[PDB]
């Protein structure tokens, strides 16, 4: 499971940011070509507008989130890679480090 | 008849539209054209305006529905008002395309690395007859070289084995050597 | 008078490519020192440029050409042979064209209702294009113009380029000149075009024909057609997205197609003109959409807007009717004739919009 | 130009009508300002004012700011019918039928569109207002072309081109601007200076 909802933890975010594109953000509606196809162009802007707004925030959230993941599992790799370089090419005295 | 205008007689229609997904009962007066596929074209079928290219399919609509949603709320198939057939549609973008370069100042030469393809539906998958010559030489030629990783067009692939410059993935490297070409190689441990 | 030349070769165009030329400036906003993606109907790198020339053989060039979206015409000759532009519908008095002549000074602009004869050509001494203009509005002489026949021998040393462009009911014409020395081909390189000049034409531009001159002369008593080496190209521009870099004088130093190669797009969308070494992802830039598609479905029953409109009597406001209209087509321009609406409000959709748009249950109140 | 009441509302971008349609239509992105008016006891009079024409019919829409003048018949049926007026094939333009004594939809009106451009461009048509004086070296509000900003004014010299009035920067802030009466290049530098702790 340490490993396991670590993938449960990425193929989630994906599955959140497509789910996300069915957002109005206060549009009339979610689908580009409902607002293109019934709207002009000086009408459909500014909702447009809103659906890029909230779509660059989602975007934005998704890549915060995987940025603050990544910084987590280099700790972890700079962990594994201590514990390799300690335990598995030596003999580490440290107590409780490696078993 | 000789009143003021605040008070003369006047007529309201007030009109109601819908727009749901049944079948169209009143349309406009923009007159029909001719279907064509496999081509990345703007469509309008039953006042639905999009953009991508259309396949045959069969998604089994119900009898009194005209487009079919995915999850992103994106139209996945319509239905031919006309021929009642149910279409299918693509989007023309292929984001997942990779450029595999030396530096500006070194060649004008790349590769172009297609990402989980499979190199024979190379050219419907990127609709290679659209573009203009210079891309349809990256699309097919005797340089393609299938990898985990999709399949890469432009360098050749050597049975030797260096430590790599430009990691390509799946254990696939590239590296610009010598006249002077790009090549493609496994990377060596 | 007009005379429809006789004698005269085929016209055989050839081919050639826009290697890096064409590019001008889309909008007037005037930023220095900055790379900007520009979206707009620009002349593709290598495109297809077809190719005519005047050579005396005794073959002139003045055909019918297509003008969608721009055009950009590239003129390279000795002696000032092109000397006019033809622009227009059906170039003809039923309908209003545009016609920039220039002679020995300066320039001829006037967008009126010529009925331009089969044939047209520029007489040329040491005229017959049209037979007469009527009922038009616009007129414009002010711009300058090097105009002279004569030194009619050596290889070309002057090459003029032009964008033209009908948007907003404004002529938009780019212009650049550059001195080359070429053997009758197109010299490569890069292009940037200023803008010249905006004529306020608001004429529908839909094809159009250049102007050649002849030199009939007093020493030719056979009606000499000679004429003069002289040669141009015109290109189609596109729907593309270009990469312009603006220098500290606000002029387009360098450009990128971002739809020509892998290297171009990847260098679009990096936002620099050096890409460095490794493997970048790339978005879309290459596949444009050309057709356009639409399809309804086949009803043709004219709605009956004669009854819900123009009815002997209607319901009192308390009792307001309730009409379901269906099995339509609905066209709001056979109300025109007769009815003019004081007010036409739409929520939810826009008025301009609902001639491509298909309902389900319009209803009618009255 | 001159239409009557009912259609003055269809002088509007994004519209639709017959005078929107097939007479004149704004863009979608208009910069400028419409103006109208009744007009009746001017543009009418008694017995009838037929010398105004609108277009009632036409093969397509009208693209913005283009103009339609040509006179040719309509054909509306299905027989070219060899360009004659008769059946299913009509004349395109129609006289307006103004009276003194018609209603205010029917009434003439008078409508002028003003188109505007505000470009980096030396001002051709200004404003009623007065010039002021101008200082330099001190934290003042300027309005130079109808550029409200604010800021300290220094004399410098970054040679702009001659159809020139202002000069950017990086950030898309007035770098500096061009005095419209001197013709001296000023310098616009912010008041502010966060940097002080
Ligand atoms: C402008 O001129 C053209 C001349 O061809 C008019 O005719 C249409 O041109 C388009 C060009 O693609 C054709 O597809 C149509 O079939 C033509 N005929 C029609 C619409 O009856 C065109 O109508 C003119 N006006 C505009 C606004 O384009
Ligand atoms: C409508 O027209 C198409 C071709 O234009 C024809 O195939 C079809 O049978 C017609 N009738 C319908 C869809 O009811
Ligand atoms: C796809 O690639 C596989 C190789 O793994 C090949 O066997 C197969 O024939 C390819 N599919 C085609 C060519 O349609
Ligand atoms: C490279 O290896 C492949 C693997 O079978 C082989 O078919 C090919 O002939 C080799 N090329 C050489 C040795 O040049
Ligand atoms: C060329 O002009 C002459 C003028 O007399 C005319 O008779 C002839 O029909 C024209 N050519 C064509 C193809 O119409
Ligand atoms: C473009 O034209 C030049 C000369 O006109 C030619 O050498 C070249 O092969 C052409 N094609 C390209 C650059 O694809
Ligand atoms: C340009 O178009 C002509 C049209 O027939 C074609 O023959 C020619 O091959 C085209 N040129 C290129 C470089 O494709
Ligand atoms: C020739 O140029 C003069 C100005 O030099 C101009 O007034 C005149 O209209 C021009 N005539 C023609 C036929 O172009
Ligand atoms: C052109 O203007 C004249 C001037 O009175 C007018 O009589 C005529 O009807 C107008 N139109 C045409 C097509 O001649
Ligand atoms: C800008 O233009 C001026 C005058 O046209 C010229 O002297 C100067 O060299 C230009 N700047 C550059 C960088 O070319
Ligand atoms: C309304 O319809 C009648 C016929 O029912 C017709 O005579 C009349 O011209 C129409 N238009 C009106 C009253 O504006
Ligand atoms: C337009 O309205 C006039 C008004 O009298 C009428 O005579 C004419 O027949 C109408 N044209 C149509 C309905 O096509
Ligand atoms: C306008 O007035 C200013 C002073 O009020 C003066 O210096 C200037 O010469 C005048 N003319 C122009 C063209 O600026």
């Amino acid at each position: 499971g340490k490993l396991q909802d670590v993938v449960n933890q990425n193929a989630q975010a994906l599955n959140t940011l497509v789910k996300q594109l069915s957002s109005n953000f206060g549009a009339i509606s979610s689908v580009l070509n409902d607002i293109l196809s019934r709207l002009d162009k000086v009408e459909a802007e500014v909702q447009i507008d809103r659906l890029i707004t909230g779509r660059l925030q989602s975007l934005q959230t998704y890549v915060t989130q995987q940025l603050i993941r990544a910084a987590e599992i280099r700790a972890s790799a700079n962990l594994a890679a201590t514990k390799m370089s300690e335990c598995v090419l030596g003999q580490s005295k440290r107590v409780d480090f490696c078993g | 008849p000789t009143n003021g205008v605040g008070y003369q007689p006047y007529r309201v229609v007030v009109l109601s539209f819908e727009l749901l997904n049944a079948p169209a009962t009143v349309c406009g007066p923009k007159k029909s054209t001719n279907l064509i596929k496999n081509k990345c074209v703007n469509f309008n079928f039953n006042g639905l305006t999009g953009t991508g290219v259309l396949t045959e399919s069969n998604k089994k609509f119900l009898p009194f529905q005209q487009f079919g949603r995915d999850i992103a709320d994106t139209t996945d198939a319509v239905r031919d008002p006309q021929t009642l057939e149910i279409l299918d549609i693509t989007p023309c973008s292929f984001g997942g395309v990779s450029v595999i370069t030396p530096g500006t100042n070194a060649s004008n030469q790349v590769a172009v690395l297609y990402q989980d393809v499979n190199c024979t539906e190379v050219p419907v998958a990127i609709h290679a007859d659209q573009l203009t010559p210079t891309w349809r030489v990256y699309s097919t030629g005797s340089n393609v070289f299938q990898t985990r990783a999709g399949c890469l067009i432009g360098a050749e692939h050597v049975n030797n084995s260096y430590e790599c410059d430009i990691p390509i993935g799946a254990g696939i490297c590239a590296s610009y050597q010598t006249s002077q070409s790009i090549i493609a190689y496994t990377m060596s441990l | 008078q007009c005379v429809n030349l006789t004698g005269r070769a085929t016209i055989q165009p050839s081919f050639t490519n826009s290697s890096h030329r064409g590019v001008y400036y889309p909008d007037t906003i005037f930023r220095s020192n900055s790379l900007v993606l520009s979206q707009g109907y620009f002349l593709p790198f290598y495109s297809n440029i077809s190719w005519y020339y005047a050579l005396t053989e005794k073959r002139v060039d003045n055909p019918i050409l297509d003008f969608k979206d721009g055009i950009y015409f590239a003129a390279t000759e000795k002696s000032n042979i092109v000397r006019g532009w033809i622009f227009g519908t059906t170039l003809d008095n039923t309908s209003q064209s545009l016609l920039i002549v220039n002679n020995a000074t300066n320039v001829i602009i006037k967008v009126c209702n010529f009925q331009f004869c089969y044939d047209p050509y520029l007489s040329g001494y040491f005229f017959a294009v049209y037979s007469s203009y009527a009922n038009c509005t616009f007129e414009y002489v002010s711009k300058p113009f090097m105009l002279d026949i004569s030194g009619k021998s050596g290889l070309f040393d002057t090459l003029r380029e032009f964008v033209f462009r009908n948007v907003d009911g404004y002529f938009k014409i780019y212009s650049k000149y550059s001195p080359v020395n070429v053997n009758s081909n197109l010299p490569s390189g890069f292009s940037a075009l200023e803008p010249l000049v905006e004529l306020p034409a608001g004429i529908n531009i839909t094809r159009f024909r250049t102007l050649l001159t002849i030199h009939r002369g007093d020493p030719m008593p056979n009606n000499g057609w000679t004429v003069f080496s002289a040669a141009y190209y015109v290109g189609y521009l596109a729907p593309r997205t270009f990469m312009l870099k603006y220098n500290e004088n606000g002029t387009i130093t360098d450009a990128v197609d971002c739809s020509l190669d892998p290297l171009s797009e990847a260098k679009c969308t990096l936002k620099s003109f050096t890409v460095e070494k490794g493997i970048y992802q790339t978005s879309n830039f290459r596949v444009q959409p050309t057709d356009s598609i639409v399809r309804f479905p086949n009803i043709t029953n004219l709605c009956p807007f004669g009854e819900v409109f123009n009815a002997t009597t209607f319901a009192s406001v308390y009792a307001w009717n309730r009409k379901r209209i269906s099995n339509c087509v609905a066209d709001y321009s056979v109300l025109y004739n007769s009815t003019s609406f004081s007010t036409f409000k739409c929520y939810g959709v826009s008025p301009t919009k609902l001639n491509d748009l298909c309902f389900t249950n319009v209803y009618a109140d009255s | 130009f001159v239409v009557r009441g009912d259609e003055v509302r269809q002088i509007a971008p994004g519209q639709t009508g017959k005078i929107a349609d097939y007479n004149y239509k704004l863009p979608d992105d208009f910069t400028g300002c419409v103006i109208a008016w009744n007009s009746n006891n001017l543009d009418s009079k008694v017995g009838g004012n037929y010398n105004y024409l609108y277009r009632l019919f036409r093969k397509s829409n009208l693209k913005p700011f283009e103009r339609d003048i040509s006179t040719e018949i309509y054909q509306a049926g299905s027989t070219p019918c060899n360009g004659v007026e008769g059946f299913n094939c009509y004349f395109p333009l129609k006289s307006y039928g103004f009276h003194p004594t018609n209603g205010v939809g029917y009434q003439p009106y008078r409508v002028v569109v003003l188109s505007f451009e505000l470009l980096n461009a030396p001002a051709t048509v200004c404003g009623p207002k007065k010039s002021t004086n101008l200082i330099k070296n001190k934290c003042v509000n300027f309005n130079f072309n109808g550029l409200t900003g604010t800021g300290v004014l220094t004399e410098s010299n970054k040679k702009f081109l001659p159809f020139q009035q202002f000069g950017r920067d990086i950030a898309d802030t007035t770098d500096a601007v061009r005095d419209p009466q001197t013709l001296e290049i000023l310098d616009i530098t912010p008041c502010s200076f966060g940097g002080v702790s």
